[PDB]
C-alpha cells in the first residue's frame, strides 16, 4: 500500500464512462451486476441494488439496507469501508468497480475521520499501524502531547482564543513606518472606511474616517461609534461612557476576504493597511459585532486517537569495528567490470570522524566480505549524532595504469537509536540508487535508514557486542566530565602558543585575537576555515561567547571525534545568549547534526521567531526536517505546535509537507508529521479536504488533456473542459472552498465563461471564481488562479520567497524598489497554483498591441507610448518612477541569482507602470555547469526599451539624469543584498535535501559567492558590478529581423 | 637539497585560482597531489601543502605579515621546497600530525605520454575536441538511460500496487464463495426437499457467474505478475548499462577537466572554446 500511481477514477482509467457496471456481493452469496452512474452517491447505488437484490436468490435473507455498508479494494491496495455514503462512486478511488456489502463495525465517526485523514495526507492511516518499528509506533503516541498542549492554548482564553487561531492577524515584523512610507501619509493620517450591513433587507452604510496610523482597532472602531452618535442627541458623560463600553464590543475585517483586525497591532503594522499606504489604495473595512463572528467560529472538539543492565558508552574501552557480511546483488556485467568493495566512513554531518575503512576486493557474482572492519576510533569517542556512511563501487580498469572506481548502491545509518542505545547485532540495509549528478563514492548528505523499497540491493552488517546493552550517556554525566576537562586541558604555561595552542592560556584578551574572532565571524558559510583557525577559534572558545554569532564557526572548530572536547562544548552551548533567528537556522541545516545543538537553535526560534517570519522561513523550516536524525525532536515539537495554534500556519505547514508526499525517502516521516497535524488542528481538516479533491479533480482533468486529448485541437479540447467542469461531481468539488495559494480568499461558484485552458504545452488551466464574501464588490469580485501540470515550481517558490526578503532589506534601508512577488503554491510532483496579476500584461502582449501590423522588428518606444497613454497627464510622473524603482529591484535580484532569458515573454507590466518578472524556474546559472562558462555575453534584450521609460522620452537617454538616479538605486540594493549574503547561502543551504536540480550540493549554492563578489572589498565588489552591468547592456547595432521566430537577415560576416 | 630551485615549474603554483578551481584538482588522487592558490590573507606570499590523507585535504592557514615567506610569525624559510615541497621525502607528521602518510604518484606535466597519449602531433591538437566530444555523447547516453531507469522505477512500482490491490481483491471474492456454500447449502438441499427446480439453478447460476469472475480476476493478477517478471528483469538490464557507463563518464569528465590545462601548446582560440569545447 502506497499513494497513488494515478489521480483516475479507476485503475488504468482516467474517467469512468457516464454509466458503468458495479460488481455487488451480496451478503448471502449472491453476486448482482448493477449499472449505475459514475457521479451516483453510494447511498442511490445501495438503493438501487437492494431493489435489483429482490430478483435473486435467497432475497429474504437480507435485512433492511440500513444495516448495512460497503467495503472496496482502492487504488491504494486499501480494503476501505465507506461509511460516510454521501461520496459519490466516481470519488471513492476504487481499484475495480466493485463493492461488498458488509454489516458496519466500529465507531462510525473515527473511521470516517481516518479515512478523511488518509485522504488529506495522500497516504492510508492503516498503513501507518501496519508498521513494526517501534520509533514510528512511539513517535504517534508521544507526538500527541504537542497536539494536545496546543489545543488546550487555543480553547483556554475562549472565545477570543479560537478566534485567533482561525484568523490570526496579518502583520508586518515591526510597527516602525520607515519615513518613504510614513511621508505616503497625509501628516501621518490615513482615510479609512468603515462598512456596516444594516438590514432587514442587508444594505450596506458608510462610514469615513480619519485616523493615525498608530491607532489600534479598537480605537477605530471607538472612533467609528463617536462618528455615528454624534447626530444622536447625548450628554457628553454618557457619550464618553457610550465609547468607552461598546469600543470592546466590535471586531473589525477587511472587505472582500477573511483577514480580520483581532489583535492590538497598530493599524499600519497590519498587512493590508501598510499595504494600502505603499499603494495609495483606500482601506475599505467591514465592521462587524464580535458575537456575529464568535457564533461562526466551529467548536474545535479534539479527540485521543486509539493509539495513545545498561552499560555507559564511556566505559566502553574498546575501538569501533563493524563487520561487512555480504550483499544480495549488485547489477553489473561481470565482463565490463572488475570487482567490487564496500566503503565505509563514520561522520558527523558532513565531516568524517577518521579514515574511511574499504573491505577487500570480490568479484561481482559473489558478493560476500564477512570482513570486520576496524576504524581509528574508539568507542566512547563517538559524538551523539554519529554514522555510518557506505556504498558498493566496483572497479574497471582497461587502460594503462589508470583505474576506475564508481559507486553502486549506497546507505548511511545512525550509530544510536532514538532512545541513544549503540546499534549492535546483525542488520540488513537496503542501499539507494545514485543520484544523479554524484560521482563521490559515498553520500552522507542523503537520507539515512533502509531504503524502504525492499526491492534493492541488500547489504548485510554486523555491529559488535560488548555483554550489555551500551547508552550514550546522560547529560548530566557528560557536563560533569567537561568542568574538570576544560580546566586541566585550558590553562598549563604560555609556550603552549607554538605546537598546537588548543593548550594555550586562557585570558589572550588582545585586539589582534579579538579583531580576527570578528573576521571570522563575518565570512560568509561557504568560506573555508583552516586548521589553524580551528585551533585558534576553540582555543578562545570561552571568549567566543562575547561574539556569540561567532557559534556555527567555533562548532565547526570542536574535534567531533573527542568526548572531552566535545562535553566542554556542550556546556558552552548549554548557557550560549540566543542569537537572531536568520543565524540560529544555520545551525539546522546538514551541516549541524548534534542534537543539542539543533536544541539551541529551536530554543533561539521559541525566543525571537515571529509568527511572520516563520510563515517567511517556512520552506526551509520543513525542508531541514529531512536532517534530523529521529522521528521526535525539538524542531518538529516546536513547528507542530506552532501549526496547531496559527492556522495561517498550519495551512501551509499542511500543503509543503503535502507536497513532498511524493519523494518516498521522507514520506515517511512527512506522513506521520501530517497525520498528528491532521488529527488535532480542529475543523480545518474539513477546509483541507475540500482543497485537496478540488485539486484531484484539476490533476485528473489535465491528464487526460495531455496524454488522451493530446492530439486534439485547442477547440476540441476546450469542448471537453466545458462539458466535464458541468458534470454534477466536477461542480461539487471545484466550488467552495480556500484557495490553497492563500486561505484568506473564498472560492464560489464557477466562472466558467472565463475559465480556458491556456495555450502553452503544459495545458495550463485559468481558472475564475466567484467571491462570496458579501463585500466581494471592494476587493477581488474575481479570484484567478493557474493551475498548471507538467512543471516543478519549486524553484519558482523559492525565487518568490527571496524576491520577497529582499525587498524587506531594501525597506529597512529606506530603499523603495518595489517588487511584485506573486503566489504560487507546489501542491505536488511538478503540479501547483499561480496567483494571477490582474490588469498586467508581458512586454510582449504590449507590444503585439502597439503597435502597426505585420512589425517583424517591434519599435524600442511602444513600452514607453503604451504608459504615456495609460498614465496621462499628474499621474505620468508618478508611474514612470514606479517603473524605475520596480525594474531596478528585479535587475539586482535576477543578476544575483543568475536568473536567465530575460525577454519579452517574462517581463510584466501593470497599467500603473510597475514591471514585475515571472516564470524563474532556472536560477543559479545551472545550464552552464555542463559546459564551463559562468559569465560571457547576453546582452540583455530590453534595454532601450526601458531606458526611454526611465528617461521619460528623451532621444539620448544614457546622459539624462534620471538614468543616474535609477544607476544609484541598484548599486545601493546590489551592496544591500551583499551586506545580507550570509542569509541567502543559509536559506540555499537548507534546500540541500530538497531535490532540485539546480540546488545538489553546496557548490551549486557557490554561485552568489561570485555575483556577490564576497571574496572581494566592498568598492571592488560595486566595480564588478558596474562592469557585469555594463558588459551586459545594447544599442543601435541590433540584429531584429524577427520576433517570433527571431531570423537574422544577412550579414552573417564570415 | 638542490643548487637552485625555481618558482614556475613546481606542481602546485596556480596563480589566481578562486577556491572552486582547487576542488576539481583534488579529488580521488593518490599521496602526494596539492595544489596552491592565492591565500586568504590579501597578501602576496602564502603557499599550500595539501597531502591526503584517510582520503582527506586539511586546510592549514600561514598567516602572513611583513615581506618574508613562511608558515607563522614570524615567516623566516629559506626555499619554497622547504616550505611545502621538501615533505616528499621525509614524513609529513612535523608539519601537522593529522597527514601522517608520504607522498608517491605524481601527476607529471612531462610525463605526457602517461595521460596524453596521442601518438601524431596531428592527433594531439585534438585530444581536448575527442574528449569533450566522447564526454557530450555518452553524458547525453546516461542522460537518455537514466531517464528510462527512473520512469521504469515508477511504473514497476505501481504494478506491485496493483498486484496488492488484486491480492486483496481475490481475498474478498474467495470470502463471498465460503459464505455462498454456507448459506446456500441449508437451502439446496431445501429447495430439493420442497420441489422448487427453478430456484436450484438460480443458485447455481449465480455461483457460476462468481465462478467466471474469480477466475478472470486471478489471470488478470498472472498477466500483472508475468509483466512485473519481465520488467524488473528489463530494470536489472537498464542498471547493468548504467554502472558501465557510469565509471567511463566520470573518467572523461575528469580527463577533459586536466587537458584544460594542456592544449596551451595546440591552443584553441577563445570564442572558438565556444563551439570546439561544446555549443
Ligand atoms: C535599464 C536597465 C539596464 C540594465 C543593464 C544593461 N544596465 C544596468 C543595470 C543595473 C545597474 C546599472 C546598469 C548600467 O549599465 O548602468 C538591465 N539589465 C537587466 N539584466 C538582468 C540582470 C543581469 C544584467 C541584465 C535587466 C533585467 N531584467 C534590466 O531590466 N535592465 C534595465
Ligand atoms: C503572476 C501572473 N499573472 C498573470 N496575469 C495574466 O496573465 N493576465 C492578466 C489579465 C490578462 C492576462 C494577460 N495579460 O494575458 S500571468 C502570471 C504567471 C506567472 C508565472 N507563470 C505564468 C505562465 C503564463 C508561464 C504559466 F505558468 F501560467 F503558464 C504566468
Amino acid at each position: 500500500m502506497p499513494p497513488r500511481p494515478s489521480s483516475g477514477e479507476l485503475w488504468g482509467i482516467h474517467l469512468m464512462p457516464p454509466r458503468i457496471l458495479v460488481e455487488c456481493l451480496l451478503p448471502n452469496g449472491m453476486i448482482v451486476t448493477l449499472e449505475c452512474l459514475r457521479e451516483a452517491t453510494l447511498i442511490t447505488i445501495k438503493h438501487e441494488l437492494f431493489k435489483e437484490a429482490r430478483k435473486y436468490p435467497l432475497h429474504q435473507l437480507l435485512q433492511d439496507e440500513s444495516s448495512y455498508i460497503f467495503v472496496s479494494v482502492t487504488q491504494e491496495a486499501e480494503r476501505e469501508e465507506f461509511f460516510d455514503e454521501t461520496r459519490r462512486l466516481c470519488d471513492l478511488r476504487l481499484f475495480q468497480p466493485f463493492l461488498k456489502v458488509i454489516e458496519p463495525v466500529g465507531n462510525r465517526e473515527e473511521k470516517i475521520l481516518n479515512r478523511e485523514i488518509g485522504f488529506a495526507i495522500g497516504m492510508p492511516v492503516c498503513e501507518f499501524d501496519m508498521v513494526k518499528d517501534p520509533e514510528v509506533q512511539d513517535f504517534r503516541r508521544n507526538i500527541l502531547n504537542v497536539c494536545k498542549e496546543a489545543v488546550d492554548l487555543r480553547d483556554l482564553n475562549s472565545p477570543h482564543s479560537r478566534a485567533m487561531y482561525v484568523y490570526p492577524p496579518n502583520v508586518e515584523s515591526s510597527p516602525e513606518l520607515p519615513k518613504h512610507i510614513y511621508n505616503k501619509l497625509d501628516k501621518g493620517q490615513i482615510i479609512v472606511v468603515i462598512w456596516v450591513i444594516v438590514s432587514p433587507n442587508n444594505d450596506k452604510q458608510k462610514y469615513t474616517l480619519k485616523i493615525n496610523h498608530d491607532c489600534v482597532p479598537e480605537q477605530v472602531i471607538a472612533e467609528a461609534i463617536r462618528k455615528k452618535t454624534r447626530s444622536m442627541l447625548l450628554s457628553s458623560e454618557q457619550l464618553k461612557l457610550c465609547v468607552l463600553e461598546y469600543q470592546g464590543k466590535y471586531i473589525l475585517k477587511v472587505c472582500g476576504c477573511d483577514e480580520y483586525f483581532l489583535e492590538k497591532y497598530p493599524l499600519s503594522q497590519y498587512k493590508y493597511i501598510r499595504s494600502c499606504i505603499m499603494l495609495g489604495r483606500m482601506p475599505n473595512l467591514m465592521l462587524m459585532a464580535k458575537e456575529s463572528l464568535y457564533s461562526q467560529l466551529p467548536m474545535d472538539c479534539f479527540t485521543m486517537p486509539s493509539y495513545s543492565s545498561t552499560k555507559s558508552l564511556w566505559v566502553i574501552n574498546s575501538a569501533l569495528r563493524i563487520k561487512i557480511l555480504c550483499a544480495t546483488y549488485v547489477n553489473v556485467n561481470i565482463r565490463d567490470i572488475d570487482k567490487i568493495y564496500v566503503r565505509t566512513g563514520i561522520y558527523h554531518g558532513g565531516e568524517p570522524l577518521c579514515d574511511n575503512v574499504n573491505t577487500q576486493r570480490v568479484p561481482c557474482s559473489n558478493p560476500r566480505w564477512n570482513e570486520w572492519l576496524n576504524y581509528d576510533i574508539y568507542i566512547p569517542d563517538l559524538p551523539r549524532a554519529a554514522r555510518l556512511c557506505l556504498s558498493i563501487c566496483s572497479v574497471k580498469g582497461r587502460k594503462g595504469a589508470k583505474e576506475e572506481h564508481c559507486p553502486l548502491a549506497w546507505g548511511n545509518i545512525n550509530l544510536f537509536d532514538y532512545t541513544d542505545t549503540l546499534v549492535s547485532g546483525k542488520m540488513a540495509l537496503n542501499l539507494w540508487p545514485v543520484p544523479h549528478g554524484l560521482e563521490d563514492l559515498l553520500n552522507p548528505i542523503g537520507v539515512t535508514g533502509s531504503n524502504p523499497n525492499k526491492e534493492t540491493p541488500c547489504l548485510e552488517l554486523e555491529f559488535d557486542w560488548f555483554s550489555s546493552v551500551v547508552k550514550f550517556p546522560d547529560m548530566s554525566v557528560i557536563e560533569e566530565h567537561a568542568n574538570w576537562s576544560v580546566s586541566r586541558e585550558a590553562g598549563f604555561s604560555y609556550s603552549h602558543a607554538g605546537l598546537s595552542n588548543r593548550l594555550a592560556r586562557d585570558n589572550e584578551l588582545r585586539e589582534n585575537d579579538k579583531e580576527q574572532l570578528k573576521a571570522i565571524s563575518t565570512r560568509d558559510p561557504l568560506s573555508e576555515i583552516t586548521e589553524q583557525e580551528k585551533d585558534f577559534l576553540w582555543s578562545h572558545r570561552h571568549y567566543c561567547v562575547t561574539i556569540p554569532e561567532i557559534l556555527p564557526k567555533l562548532l565547526l572548530s570542536v574535534k567531533w571525534n573527542s568526548r572531552d572536547e566535545v562535553a566542554q562544548m556542550y556546556c558552552l552551548v548549554k548557557d550560549w545568549p540566543p542569537i537572531k533567528p536568520e543565524q540560529a537556522m544555520e545551525l539546522l541545516d546538514c551541516n549541524y547534526p548534534d542534537p543539542m545543538v539543533r536544541g539551541f537553535a529551536v530554543r533561539c526560534l521559541e525566543k525571537y521567531l515571529t509568527d511572520d517570519k516563520l510563515s517567511q522561513y517556512l520552506i526551509q523550516l520543513v525542508q531541514v526536517l529531512k536532517y534530523e536524525q529521529y522521528l521526535d525532536n525539538l524542531l518538529v515539537r516546536f513547528l507542530l505546535k506552532k501549526a496547531l495554534t496559527n492556522q495561517r500556519i498550519g495551512h501551509f505547514f499542511f500543503w509543503h509537507l503535502k507536497s513532498e508526499m511524493h519523494n518516498k525517502t521522507v514520506s515517511q516521516r512527512f506522513g506521520l508529521l501530517l497525520e498528528s497535524y491532521c488529527r488535532a488542528c480542529g475543523m480545518y481538516l474539513k477546509h483541507l479536504n475540500r482543497q485537496v479533491e478540488a485539486m484531484e479533480k484539476l490533476i485528473n482533468l489535465t491528464d487526460i488533456l495531455k496524454q488522451e486529448k493530446k492530439d486534439e485541437t485547442q477547440k476540441v479540447q476546450m469542448k471537453f473542459l466545458v462539458e466535464q467542469m458541468r458534470r454534477p461531481d466536477f461542480m461539487d468539488a471545484l466550488q467552495g472552498f480556500l484557495s490553497p495559494l492563500n486561505p484568506a480568499h473564498q472560492l464560489g461558484n464557477l466562472r466558467l465563461e472565463e475559465c480556458r485552458i491556456m495555450s502553452s504545452a503544459k495545458r495550463p488551466l485559468w481558472l475564475n471564481w466567484e467571491n462570496p464574501d458579501i463585500m466581494s464588490e471592494l476587493l477581488f469580485q474575481n479570484n484567478e488562479i493557474i493551475f498548471k501540470n507538467g512543471d516543478d515550481l519549486r524553484q519558482d517558490m523559492l525565487t518568490l520567497q527571496i524576491i520577497r526578503i529582499m525587498e524587506n532589506i531594501w525597506q529597512n534601508q529606506g530603499l523603495d524598489l518595489r517588487m511584485l512577488p506573486y503566489g504560487c503554491l507546489s501542491i505536488g510532483d511538478c503540479v501547483g497554483l499561480i496567483e494571477v496579476v490582474r490588469n498586467s500584461h508581458t512586454i510582449m502582449q504590449i507590444q503585439c498591441k502597439g503597435g502597426l501590423k505585420g512589425a517583424l522588428q517591434f519599435n524600442s518606444h511602444t513600452l514607453h507610448q503604451w504608459l504615456k497613454d495609460k498614465n496621462k497627464g499628474e499621474i505620468y510622473d508618478a508611474a514612470i518612477d514606479l517603473f524605475t524603482r520596480s525594474c531596478a529591484g528585479y535587475c539586482v535580484a535576477t543578476f544575483i541569482l543568475g536568473i536567465g532569458d530575460r525577454h519579452n515573454s517574462n517581463i510584466m507590466v501593470k497599467d500603473d507602470g510597475q514591471l514585475f518578472h515571472i516564470d524563474f524556474g532556472h536560477f543559479l546559472d545551472h545550464k552552464k555547469k555542463k559546459f564551463g562558462y559562468k559569465r560571457e555575453r547576453v546582452p540583455f534584450v530590453l534595454t532601450q526599451d526601458f531606458l526611454i521609460v526611465i528617461s521619460k522620452g528623451a532621444q539620448e537617454c544614457t546622459k539624462t539624469r534620471e538614468f543616474e538616479r535609477f544607476q544609484e538605486m541598484c548599486y545601493k540594493a546590489y551592496l544591500a543584498i551583499r551586506q545580507h549574503a550570509n542569509l541567502f547561502i543559509n536559506l540555499f543551504s537548507m534546500m540541500l535535501g530538497s531535490g532540485m536540480p539546480e540546488l545538489q550540493s553546496f557548490d551549486d549554492i557557490a554561485y552568489i559567492r561570485k555575483t556577490l563578489a564576497l571574496d572581494k572589498t566592498e568598492q571592488e565588489a560595486l566595480e564588478y558590478f558596474m562592469k557585469q552591468m555594463n558588459d551586459a547592456r545594447h544599442g543601435g547595432w541590433t540584429t531584429k529581423m524577427d520576433w517570433i521566430f527571431h531570423t537574422i537577415k544577412q550579414h552573417a560576416l564570415n | 637539497m638542490n643548487n637552485n630551485m625555481s618558482l614556475q615549474d613546481a606542481e602546485w603554483y596556480w596563480g589566481d585560482i578562486s577556491r572552486e578551481e582547487v576542488n576539481e584538482k583534488l579529488r580521488d588522487t593518490a599521496d602526494g597531489t596539492f595544489l596552491v592558490r592565492d591565500a586568504s590573507t590579501k597578501m602576496h606570499g602564502d603557499y599550500t601543502l595539501t597531502l591526503r590523507k584517510g582520503g582527506n585535504n586539511k586546510l592549514i592557514k600561514i598567516f602572513h605579515r611583513d615581506g618574508k615567506y613562511g608558515f607563522s610569525d614570524p615567516l623566516t624559510f629559506s626555499s619554497v621546497v622547504e616550505l611545502i615541497n621538501h615533505y616528499r621525502n621525509e614524513s609529513l607528521a612535523q608539519y601537522n600530525p593529522k597527514l601522517d602518510v608520504k607522498l608517491l604518484y605524481p601527476v607529471s606535466k612531462y610525463q605526457q605520454d602517461q595521460v596524453v597519449k596521442e601518438d601524431n602531433i596531428e592527433a594531439v591538437g585534438k585530444k581536448l575536441h575527442e574528449y569533450n566530444t566522447q564526454f557530450q555523447e555518452k553524458s547525453r547516453e546516461y542522460d537518455r538511460l537514466y531517464e528510462e531507469y527512473t520512469r521504469t522505477s515508477q511504473e514497476i512500482q505501481m504494478k506491485r500496487t496493483a498486484i496488492e490491490a488484486f491480492n486483496e481483491t481475490i481475498k474478498i471474492f474467495e470470502e463471498q464463495c465460503q459464505t455462498q456454500e454456507r448459506y446456500s447449502k441449508e437451502y439446496i438441499e431445501k429447495f430439493k426437499r420442497e420441489g422448487n427446480e427453478k430456484e436450484i439453478q438460480r443458485i447455481m447460476h449465480n455461483y457460476d457467474k462468481l465462478k467466471s469472475r474469480i477466475s478472470e480476476i486471478i489471470d488478470s493478477r498472472r498477466r500483472l505478475e508475468e509483466d512485473l517478471k519481465k520488467q524488473a528483469a528489463e530494470y536489472r538490464e537498464i542498471d547493468k548499462r548504467m554502472n558501465s557507463i557510469k565509471p567511463d563518464l566520470i573518467q572523461l569528465r575528469k580527463t577533459r577537466d586536466q587537458y584544460l590545462m594542456w592544449l596551451t601548446q595546440k591552443g584553441v582560440r577563445q570564442k572558438k572554446l565556444n563551439e570546439w569545447l561544446g555549443n
